[PDB]
């Protein structure tokens, strides 16, 4: 009547994504987890832009809406703010924010391209994905045209917005082999063998397995750009242990009410 | 507009993929629907039933 | 009109890709073999260097000034 | 008073320049003063031409030949 | 002290056209102009 | 015009309790749990973790309105084993085996630089 004792197997580690493995864990506790990393992950990006000339042929909202989708790295950035929500005063402080800025102007003859490096970053490690392969392009510009403004950045999480989202695809798969026929393939010969298939070339898929539990769960978390893959997964981690500490705490204050 | 290359279509406000052929009255595009009808110089010979001819030749 | 920012279905940045892959397609490289080359291995995400249409140039066309 | 200083061409007149000077060289029936609307006409588009192409020397022709290469 | 200033139609020149004035360029002479961007705080939410 | 905002997915409204006990009274020792401003994330894993204890005769949770941040976890244990203490060990257990999870992904990254 208690938890179990889940093992844990890197496969790749690289600075763009990792592949674990996780095993001897209940399927739910799985989805969890990569429902957290799509969508409870705390990172920084742009939610306030404040435009003061705009002369581009776009919209004046599509800026701040490029804008908002450009990741910012916060490795360790995003454990020290706190949310915009939570402040305790006035204005967007530095101390729970980070100020940018962009001021460009096409006064040669070619168009400007105006991508994430103008994003001049008041904090040293709160920049766009440009230190170590283009830039993000934000708007293009031309002889006469300018783009004046500066926005301010912010902690949050996908479940608010998609621009709060670090993952850019979980490929979460489990029980290679249709083993516990959880799916129902009218014609095995026509399926394709799995990544992690362990099984040979001759056997379309495993045989039946009645008093057999969903164990082996793989991940492929995919960063962006913003937060490391690992970071990713322990941020994930932390918010639902604080999560579930939170309820428990909330629980044991209801018990002792009534 | 007869014949004009895009660099003036582009530098008089307007673009080289419009169709056109389109009045402009009143600043509103209108657009003279063809109509169709029964062609000129040919004998129809028709043969209404709910009259007192059998036959009608209309020209 | 301008290449988007990330996919829409996955997510990933695309934004920062548009030229790259001008580029590839233009020295000698194909479409097929770009897009992987760039390191796009999801479908989802293919559809943005392929279906998108870049108008922002006939916009900017229309130069307000000299 | 203005535009009797100021040269013509600056800016965005340049289309509307152009039809103004070839409607006079076709309003006009001499044979000089058609030279000189068609040679004001030619200059005035490749000065066009030129702008043009310093304006669009990067990416506006880069498209085009991939656009064309890839055709 | 505002006169109103506005952006002519072509030449995208600044005009400063007054009440009771007629609406051309100051100079060539067109019947377009436009107006300028107001001075507000002009905030949107990256959303 | 009427969209709602992003923060009243997970944000509490001033009045509103993160969590509510209510007894049934069609069977003994059968308690309705209900969770405000939360999803499956965090009643899939309870279920399962309730599911996993013997001394638990039912338990399953539900959503009554997917617009409506609302869910609703009910647990039935035997006589002499409250649903209050159950989905306490089950938080209890779960916080302990994430926590272990956790301690175990790290080991294995820190070894894996490098090693
Ligand atoms: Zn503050
Ligand atoms: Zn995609
Ligand atoms: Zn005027």
């Amino acid at each position: 009547p208690y938890a179990n004792q889940p093992t844990v197997r890197i496969t790749e580690l690289t600075d763009e994504n990792v592949k674990f493995i996780i095993e001897n864990t209940d399927l739910a506790v799985a989805n969890s987890i990569r429902r957290v990393f799509i969508a409870e992950v705390p990172i920084i990006a742009i939610d306030w832009v404040q435009i003061d000339a705009n002369s581009s042929v776009l919209h004046d909202e599509f800026i701040a809406h490029r804008l908002g989708l450009i990741p910012l790295t916060s490795d360790d950035i995003v454990d020290k703010l706190q949310y915009s929500r939570d402040c305790t005063c006035e204005e967007f402080c530095p101390e729970c924010s980070v100020e940018f800025t962009l001021d460009v102007r096409c006064n040669e003859d070619q168009t400007r391209h105006v991508t994430s490096r103008d994003l001049i970053s008041n904090s040293p490690r709160v920049i766009p994905v440009t230190s170590r392969q283009d830039d993000i392009l934000i708007v293009k510009l031309r002889k006469g045209q300018e783009l004046r403004l500066r926005a301010y950045a912010k902690k949050g999480f996908g479940k608010e917005h998609a621009k709060w989202n670090p993952t850019a695809g979980v490929a979460f798969e489990y029980d290679p082999d249709n083993a516990l026929r959880h799916t129902v393939y009218p014609k095995p010969e026509e399926w394709p063998k799995s990544e992690y298939s362990e099984l040979d070339e001759d056997e379309s898929q495993a045989p039946y397995d009645p008093n057999g539990k969903p164990e082996r769960f793989y991940y492929n978390v995919e960063s962006c750009g913003s937060l490391r893959p690992e970071t990713i997964v322990l941020s994930a981690l932390s918010g639902l242990k604080k999560k579930l500490s939170d309820l428990q705490t909330q629980l044991s204050h209801e018990i002792q009410s009534d | 507009l007869n014949g004009l290359t895009d660099r003036d279509l582009c530098e008089l406000n307007e673009c080289p993929l419009d169709p056109g052929g389109y009045f402009i009255i009143n600043g509103s595009e209108k657009v003279l629907i063809a109509q169709e009808k029964m062609a000129t110089n040919t004998v129809y010979v028709f043969a209404k039933k709910d009259s007192k001819y059998a036959y009608t030749g209309e020209c | 009109m301008i290449i988007p920012v990330r996919c829409f279905t996955c997510g990933k940045i695309v934004g920062n890709k548009w030229e790259a892959y001008l580029g590839l397609l233009q020295a000698e490289y194909t479409e097929g073999d770009a897009l992987d080359a760039l390191g796009l291995k999801r479908y989802c995400c293919r559809r943005m260097l392929l279906a998108h249409v870049d108008l922002i140039e006939k916009l900017l066309n229309y130069a307000p000034l000299e | 008073e203005k535009e009797r200083f100021r040269k013509a061409p600056p800016n965005y007149a340049m289309k509307k320049t152009q039809l103004l000077k070839e409607k006079a060289m076709a309003e006009d029936l001499g044979d000089q003063d058609k030279a000189k609307q068609i040679q004001d006409q030619l200059n005035e588009l490749e000065e066009r031409a030129e702008a043009l192409d310093r304006q669009r020397t990067k990416n506006i022709s880069a498209i085009s030949y991939i656009n064309q290469r890839n055709r | 002290q505002q006169p109103m200033i506005y952006i002519c139609g072509e030449c995208h020149t600044e005009n400063e056209i007054k009440s009771r004035d007629p609406i051309r360029c100051r100079e060539c002479g067109y019947r377009i102009m436009y107006k300028k961007r107001t001075k507000r705080l002009v905030v949107f939410d990256a959303r | 015009m009427n969209a709602p905002p992003a923060f009243e997915s997970f944000l509490l409204f001033e009045g509103e309790k993160k969590i509510t006990i209510n007894k049934d009274t069609k069977v003994p020792n059968a308690c309705l749990f209900t969770i405000n401003k939360e999803d499956h994330t965090l009643g899939n894993i309870i279920k399962s973790q309730l599911l996993k204890d013997p001394q638990v005769l039912f338990a399953g949770y539900k959503v009554p309105h997917p617009l409506e941040h609302k869910i609703i976890i009910r647990v039935q244990t035997t006589p002499d084993y409250s649903p209050q203490e159950a989905f306490t060990n089950a938080i209890t257990d779960l916080i302990s085996e994430l926590s272990l999870l956790e301690e175990r992904f790290r080991v294995a990254i820190k070894d894996k630089q490098e090693g």
